């Protein structure tokens, strides 16, 4: 059934802690790369 | 255009160049909690971080050690930072100043120089992104490159008092007695990052900040105390008018510090220099 | 950090999940593959459109792993809020 800088575009995770959730992915602007942290209250 | 050559230059760039090749950006939600957010603000290493509203879908603004002094000048870290923003109705009032990847650096130095802010967003009107957040010390960093490896102007020979750069009247100073409550109020008065520490003489002996302020709070141990008690919890530099433009921007940029206190011999205090001062006289003129 | 989330559960049953917890969501979804999928959701607020992509892959014989992707407001933003979704629910 299901199959076995790729990263580019692929959601991240920390685990959760204090019931806030930090969702990280790294996307290309051009030739520059930026990776954004997200700090959202589950 | 010699003499005009960093305006020129800061035209020439896009905010695009002094973006890192790879960087990271820490980013809020509004609900999250003012004390958590706070937390995530020091465990990243970070003074300051982007604001995402969900209800709107949007970038509302920064969040920023004023945010927190303001805060702490009226549960304070319970509330979300939607609920203090709201009590200012900061996003309606200051709303988000922001600028695009490929607007240019003079560009950049105006709007955080005419907005009295010192974050600015880089935001893709494309994708509606945030790239990476703008500051005078990385606009001055960039130009300062550019200064030391090209012939200067013959203004940045001259000295300070010939030029005129700084602030020299109305300067908001605090005595090494005054109480820590009374220098917050200061600030949230007179709008400025720092405060110098004078004696009864009048010379400068330390520098209070902001940062100094909230780090006391976070103590939580009164507020009541004076401000040399305060600073002995942590863990000067100035300049004289007759040095030279260059030489006053060297020092700055070498410490990585944000302004100079200008004194007498005595060290009596006479003026203020900081980024904002010296970016504006490079570039905005 | 973490890459997607884990799971466990027969590949099936996973894959039944997601499309509940899409559905749930009103989100738009579209069959590309058994275990691999493309989501829609159209944005409320700025009436624009985010668009996902999901592949469940295998880890070892017992677990698996499901993909997030992104597919080229704030669109990393709302990329992040659609995946916090789904999570939540297929947290419960
Ligand atoms: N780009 C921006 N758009 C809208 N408001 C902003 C922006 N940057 C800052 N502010 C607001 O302006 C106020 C002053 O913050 P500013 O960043 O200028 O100074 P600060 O608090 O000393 O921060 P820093 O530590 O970066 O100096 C803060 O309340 C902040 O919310
Ligand atoms: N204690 C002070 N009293 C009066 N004016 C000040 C004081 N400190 C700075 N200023 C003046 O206020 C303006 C901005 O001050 P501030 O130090 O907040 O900005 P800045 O430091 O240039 O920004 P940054 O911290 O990024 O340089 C500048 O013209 C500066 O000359």
């Amino acid at each position: 059934a299901p199959p076995i800088h790729v990263m580019l575009n692929h959601l991240y995770a920390l685990s959760i802690k204090d019931g806030v959730m930090v969702l990280s992915a790294t996307h290309r602007y051009k030739k520059k790369y930026v990776t954004t942290l997200l700090y959202k209250p589950i | 255009s010699n003499s005009s050559v960093y305006t020129t230059f800061m035209k020439s760039h896009r905010c695009y160049d002094l973006i890192p090749t790879s960087s990271k950006l820490v980013v809020f939600d509004t609900s999250l909690q003012v004390k958590k957010a706070f937390f995530a603000l020091v465990t990243n290493g970070v003074r300051a971080a982007p604001l995402w509203d969900s209800k709107k879908q949007s970038f509302v603004g920064m969040l920023t050690i004023t945010d927190f002094i303001n805060i702490l000048h009226r549960e304070l870290e319970e509330h979300k930072i939607e609920t203090w923003r709201e009590v200012y109705l900061q996003d309606s009032f200051k709303p988000l100043v922001c600028i695009s990847p490929n607007a240019s650096l003079f560009d950049a130095v105006s709007s955080l120089i005419r907005n009295k802010i010192h974050r600015l967003p880089v935001i893709d009107p494309e994708s509606g992104n945030t790239l990476y957040i703008l500051t005078h010390k990385r606009i001055l960093k960039f130009l300062k490159l550019f200064i030391t490896e090209f012939p200067k102007p013959e203004f940045m020979s001259k000295s300070l008092e010939e030029l005129q750069i700084g602030t020299y009247a109305n300067i908001a100073m605090v005595r090494t007695t005054t109480p820590v409550y009374v220098a917050l109020g200061i600030f949230v008065q007179h709008r400025v990052s720092a405060l110098p520490v004078v004696d009864e003489k009048g010379r400068v002996v330390d520098i209070y900040s902001k940062f100094d302020v909230i780090n006391l709070a976070a103590e939580k141990t009164n507020l009541d105390v004076s401000v040399t008690k305060a600073l002995q919890h942590r863990s000067v530099l100035k300049c004289y008018l007759h040095e030279t433009l260059e030489a006053i921007i060297n020092r700055l940029v070498e410490a990585e510090v944000h302004r100079l206190v200008v004194v007498d011999e005595h060290d009596v205090v006479k003026g203020i220099v900081s980024l904002s001062d010296i970016l504006q006289a490079l570039v905005l003129t | 950090w973490h890459l997607g989330i884990r799971s466990q559960s027969r590949p099936n049953d996973i894959m039944a999940e997601v499309c509940r917890a899409i559905k749930q969501l009103d989100y738009e979804w579209k069959v590309v593959n058994p275990y691999y999928l493309r989501v829609r959701r159209k944005n409320p607020v700025t009436s624009t459109f985010s668009k996902m992509s999901l592949q469940l892959y295998q880890v070892d014989s017992r677990t698996y792993l499901l993909d997030f992707r992104s597919i080229d407001g704030s669109h990393t933003i709302e990329f992040f809020e659609m995946c916090a979704n789904l999570i939540k629910i297929l947290a419960q």
